[PDB]
RNA sequence: CAAAGUUAAUAAGGGCGCACGGUGGAUGCCUUGGCACUAAGAGCCGAUGAAGGACGUGACUAACGACGAUAUUCUAGGGGGAGCAGUAAGUACGCAUUGAUCCCUAGGUCUCCGAAUGGGGAAACCCAGCUGUUACUAGCAGUUAUUCAUGAGUGAAUACAUAGCUCAUGUAAAGGUAACGCAGAGAACUGAAACAUCUAAGUACCUGCAGGAAGAGAAAGUAAAAACGAUUUCGUAAGUAGCGGCGAGCGAACGCGAAGAAGGGCAAACCAAGAAGCUUGCUUCUUGGGGUUGUAGGACUGCAACGUGGACUUAAGCAUUAUAGUCGAAUAACCUGGGAAGGUUAAUCAAAGAGGGUAAUAAUCCCGUAGACAAAAUAGCGCUUAUACCUAGCAGUAUCCUGAGUAGGGCUGGACACGCGAAAUCCAGUUUGAAUCCGGGAGGACCAUCUCCCAACCCUAAAUACUCCUUAGUGACCGAUAGUGAACCAGUACCGUGAGGGAAAGGUGAAAAGAACCCCGAGAGGGGAGUGAAAUAGCACCUGAAACCGUGUGCCUACAAGAAGUUCGAGCCCGUUAAUGGGUGAGAGCGUGCCUUUUGUAGAAUGAACCGGCGAGUUACGUUAUGAUGCGAGGUUAAGUUGAAGAGACGGAGCCGUAGGGAAACCGAGUCUGAAUAGGGCGACUUAGUAUCAUGAUGUAGACCCGAAACCUAGUGACCUAUCC
RNA sequence: UAGCGGAGAAAUUCCAAACGAACUGGGAGAUAGCUGGUUCUCUCCGAAAUAGCUUUAGGGCUAGCGUCGAAAUGUAAGUGU
RNA sequence: GUUCGGCAGUCAGACUGCGAGUGCUAAGAUCCGUAGUCGAAAGGGAAACAGCCCAGACCAACAGCUAAGGUCCCAAAAUAU
RNA sequence: UCAAUGGUAGGAGAGCGUUCUUAACCGCAAUGAAGGUAUACCGUGAGGAGUGCUGGAGCGUUAAGAAGUGAGAAUGCCGGUAUGAGUAGCGCAAGAUAAGUGAGAAUCUUAUCCACCGUAAGACUAAGGUUUCCAGGGGAAGGCUCGUCCGCCCUGGGUUA
RNA sequence: AACUGUUUAUCAAAAACACAGCUCUCUGCUAAACCGCAAGGUGAUGUAUAGGGGGUGACGCCUGCCCGGUGCUGGAAGGU
RNA sequence: UAGCGAAAUUCCUUGUCGGGUAAGUUCCGACCCGCACGAAAGGCGUAAUGAUUUGGGCACUGUCUCAACGAGAGACUCGGUGAAAUUUUAGUACCUGUGAAGAUGCAGGUUACCCGCGACAGGACGGAAAGACCCCAUGGAGCUUUACUGUAGUUUGAUAU
RNA sequence: AAAAGCCAGCUUGACUGCGAGAGCUACAACUCGAGCAGGUAGGAAACUAGGACUUAGUGAUCCGGUGGUACCGCAUGGAAG
């Protein structure tokens, strides 16, 4: 209430409309994997038993950030960033996209 | 309130010259037609904690009940009759004064169960009992020597 | 849980009245006018605990001087002889010498004779 | 002699303080009342005479109750076992273990009114007709309201007919209704800081239609990839998507999780029968098969008997519950007192130490209690039985069918989150009007491809909502201003013509053992006696303040002009939660009551007669902050299920944090902006929360209360008065 | 003849000891930037009565003015002289 | 002192000077800036006094000293020099 | 030891008291619970107990929880009591004496005079009233005072086509 | 002010209202007008001397001017 | 326009003059400067009629010079009976000041045996009346309109009938 | 007055993308702006240039346009929007 002026928010324009088909892919982090060793075949059954989100925006992306500690080649995802795949494919891994 | 429980809704004159105040009703609470403020409710009052924190606190009474001994392993002794000149004297066979938990299996015993509700201070229980209202009301108890898994298989 | 507290309600009423027994008249058959009337009076007896201090020592001044007086002597002059005077700045004992003492006054006053001498 | 000076109590009264009075009934306790709420039922009755009254009925003369000219009860059954002779005095004939009184069940009669109904009529009325009765210018008993439906007869204009009329049959069905529902009709106040859009809410009201629940429903569905497969309720998604003077607000669905989990007929097409446009071959009606359809399905050619609320929610047994209740254990003394269960001494019991009485707190005194038995009639529930009857698969496809003013289209509406908008989609009015299996529809304008479905025909339990009610009950409900307005003859008295409103009030004592007598007194009332543990205990009676009035009491005051005070204190009187005692108080100093508001009130600014009682910052859900605890990048179970309205345990559906940048495409520890990789912008750098609790504040709830003039709906009202007859 | 109404030789007159909008019940404890009321004890700290906007001027919204907690103490800022 | 977090209320004040404005350089008049005072701060002084001056109260106390201001009596100190 | 302690709206902290709390802890109670009353104690406060007396059933502890939870004050409310005040009024008209009645007579009854109304202040009759009528008895309230009287009260009769 | 009448009972009786009178206007009939959703009914078993509305208020005299504007009525050329 | 004019109309101003009147703003008659008369919102007349309004006179006269008298009711004395409003309690004086800017209660000063009783009104900003005057509320009602939105109603046209 | 005054030529920088750093202060706003890039424009070069000597000459969001638009485009493409 401005006092019978209109409000701070009451003066902003109206900006950007909503995409309806938005959709991510619950983003995790590489520090998990460094939890995780190799866990053959990452995907989305190694994250939810590994019980690290379980309502899960489809998909699995991890950062560059977090650590190469682990080994195995066949990451099964729906979409890593291609930083992180600077990361794991060029420290033993494999795309396994979606 | 006052408008749950009433009979008028309705001003009982008008105030200009005629002495009193500005004024609702009689029913309006201030009379003997008294609506209460803002008073009780029918209200629930239930919460349960956490699991761990639940095995927690039965791992708090339990292992105060652990160093003090006044639990006592106990076989079956499971009885013929009901009567309860039986647990009497072996309730009384050690005779544990003031007040005493009793640990059954989780098989239902069931002469001191179906009755000693007389015995003014046993308290007939089981692992399906387990509360600190349970525990640290009586303080003092007999235990069915099962307690592994009558307590182990949870806690 | 509506609950009452009656008599300890009137336990603290019962308490204020008889502890604000005595005054004139009307007031213990009433409630109301007796609750100043402790606490006005122990205002004013909070300022006598400073001036009854400062009227008994007009009386004890005021007499000194009248015994003084008697003898012919100002207080100003009195008091300006004992902080000329020795040891004794003593004031108020020396208002209490007004019994009997022709020694203890008029020789302390000769004091204050050799100390504005 | 005198001259001065000085101080006195006697107080009309009054004040202080004390003692004892009345007065008032708070207090303090009790609770037969009421509230909330669980579990289990029942959740309707009625013309075959309801609801509800009114009126009677009793050896008492009331009134309530209860019953209905049989009338304060009758029959029959069965329990039951000592008195009965409701309320309660209060009386009498009496009555009764032979079995009463009583309890239960069934039958009986059931005054009048009332849906109220032979006709009229203001409620407790009047007057009838008919049929028998039995006698009378009687009486009895029944029939006689209407509408609908079904027949039968009648038969006008006008021949048939028809309208119309008459009779007969069918409570049907009118009506009373606790709450929930559905459907129609449907506001305003508010709030939006005003307000015309919105909101409030399609809520208040009102009317109708229904049952124990209702609707509810079997894709002409959702969705968008493999995606399932009627509904319904709850949690979730989540105030998410959205809509909106885009203000203020309002507001999803999907998918998932739990409970609950049943679908089945018909018309159509056809086939057969009849009758008939019999104008023949009829192409309309009646009966029975046919089969109820999505990847089409049926009819046509093939061809199989599965209990079924579903392919018969009939009848017969079984079992058990309400509906009468029955048994049902376990103790003595002493002390105290008016009385033990209290204290003390001992003993018992055990499916009963729940609870309540008992003169004072009981396990063993009683009711009871736990358990264990019991019902003929009683209303049921459930199990077994053949029966209580209609269904299947199946390949092929001659053509037909498959739900016409129907979808649609125009306009006007409305609902759907949807305020006309890109507006879906559905349902209305009005208008126009298809296709029909090579079909048609949906996939938020719409055109193609794909997914799904088959409307425009009807029924569907279950999980849900709420209780007037029936008990079984439970209380960190409540104790007589409370708790229902109503613990009490409460909807009472009483107000008002009416619609309406709407009070006040319980307690003696254990037991009335209620004060014989005697005396005063016109009587009442008192006083003695006696009563009882107690008579300050005496009938509105436990307990008894408080204001008010007193009566006695020590001190002081009748030269005084005070918020009525202190502080000191002459003097007097008395001796205490034993204390540097108290009650006074002359005199003397200094001293503008209390509340809201205000800049400032002492106030001639308010307000308060007094006294006592009541009498006002909560919780529901949400967010934020702060702590507490728990674990920790892992915390977390919601709803629900289990269970004692327990707990615990199950239940991970979902939710929080665990990187963001940008509107978005997207990118990503970087990201956006920008030709920039220039700068800038937010970003890990910039380092843990989660969950619960608790506290403060928040927000929706009348949301700290007390408060108008107001607005609208529903209803009442012309005897005052105005008009009119 | 009954209230969005009526009546009316009409004043805004009356409609039951009484009306410019009747009375009764519900909405609905309508609402009320305006009035009043607010109850146990202590300690510590301690105001403003101004700017800016405002259908705003007897009211709000910031900012100035208090309080408590927490993070360090812009490495002292503060405050004096 | 900053920062962060809650939690506030305050909007309308006067008055005394001092400097302004308006006004009859009328006002216990308004309206500024500036300090104090009250409000929200007793006690003392001026006869009482919210605003002036002095002096900021935890409390006891039968202590003294002192601020302004007083010292012929009320009413205390100097018939002081 | 030093320094601080005026303080309203403000904000922070802490504590008291009431009631219910199954909790326990653990008692009191008829030799007297609670509650009341006087009280010349203590506690910074709120508050706490001691004794005397009433009084004759529940109450207290502790500690913690939970709260319709802390009472003056609002035309607060309800209930009681003032006050004014022994004052206003005693509700539009004249009775009078003697005798009775009783216990008590102004006010009841009678006698005897007076008086008033008398197009009524007569009688009779609508609506209305709903038994108020009369008889007998009584005087708790009512009668605006008294009161033996009564439209007051108890009992009983009383209305005929 | 004609008059008589009526007028606020809970103030005001009048010059206020009303009234005959006079004026204008509307209505040819299942009237107009009016009340009611309609139906039904009033108007009135009325028919323009009647009904409705507006003014003024007996009697006497008199009612002057202005159609610019408004409204009303009527007309249709064109605009809309 | 007619016609009336200090109008129930001119505050213009006690307009002017004359009459009533000694004394005459009001009254009448004319004048007519008509702020702002005035024609059907009738204008000017108009006997009788008026609970009219004024102006004058006659009559009668305690209204008044200037009062006084008696009769009745209260009042008041007593017996009986017995309320209301009312409020912080108050043993409540005066002056002069002071002060939310007017004192009972305050400072200074004055007079005052104590308590009444009958009458009276200056206060106690007396009561009774949350001002009906004024102002404010984003307050409400009612009324009006060529406010804005509407509504019915009235009248077109389309179109099924 | 090294003119901001006055007159000639070039002239379209009254550029784009910015913007460190600041100031002003409830917010919203507002006042500038070093320097850089992309190229420019004068000026021989240097140098200057993001309006006027500086300061009035101007208004919040919505809503509907205008054009562009690597954006979305509701199963799917497009289209609608």
């Amino acid at each position: 209430f401005e006092g019978g002026q209109t409000e701070l928010f009451r003066r902003m324009p109206k900006r950007g409309f909503l995409n309806v088909n938005r959709k991510e892919y619950a983003i995790v982090n590489l520090e998990t994997l460094n939890r995780l060793e190799d866990g053959a075949t990452v995907s989305a059954e190694t994250l939810v038993a590994a019980k690290i989100v379980k309502d899960v925006k489809s998909g699995v992306k991890v950062l560059a950030n977090g650590e190469l500690t682990a080994k195995n080649l066949t990451v099964k995802v729906a979409k890593v960033s291609a930083a992180a795949k600077a990361a794991i494919e060029a420290a033993g891994g494999s795309v396994e996209e979606a | 309130n006052r408008s749950a429980v009433s009979g008028g809704g309705k001003k009982p004159w008008r105030q200009k010259g005629t002495g009193r105040a500005r004024q609702g009703s009689t029913r309006s609470p201030q009379w003997r037609g008294g609506g209460t403020v803002f008073g009780p409710n029918p209200r629930s009052y239930a919460y349960k904690l956490p699991q761990k924190v639940r095995q927690l606190a039965l791992k708090s009474v339990y292992s105060t009940k652990v160093t003090d001994g006044k639990l006592i392993a106990v076989d079956t002794l499971d009885f013929a009759a009901p009567k309860t000149a039986e647990f009497a004297k072996v309730i009384s066979a050690l005779s544990i004064e003031r007040k005493v938990l009793v640990v059954l299996p989780n098989e239902g015993n069931e002469f001191a169960e179906l009755s000693a509700r007389n015995l003014e201070n046993v308290k007939v229980t089981t692992a399906n009992s387990a509360s600190v209202l349970d525990i640290v009301s009586a303080d003092k108890l007999l235990v069915v020597q099962s307690a592994l898994t009558q307590i182990e298989e949870v806690l | 849980a509506r609950v009452k507290g009656s008599v300890a309600t009137r336990k603290r009423r019962k308490r204020i009245l008889k502890l604000a027994k005595g005054y004139y008249g009307a007031k213990h058959r009433l409630f109301k006018t007796a609750k100043e009337q402790v606490m006005n009076s122990y205002y004013y007896a909070f300022r006598d605990r400073r001036q009854k201090k400062r009227d008994f020592r007009k009386l004890w001044i005021a007499r000194i001087n009248a015994a003084a007086r008697m003898n012919g002597l100002s207080y100003s002059k009195l008091m300006h002889g004992l902080k000329l005077a020795d040891i004794e700045v003593n004031r108020k004992m020396l208002a209490d010498i007004a019994i009997a003492d022709a020694a203890a006054f008029t020789a302390l006053a000769e004091e204050a004779k050799k100390a504005l001498a």
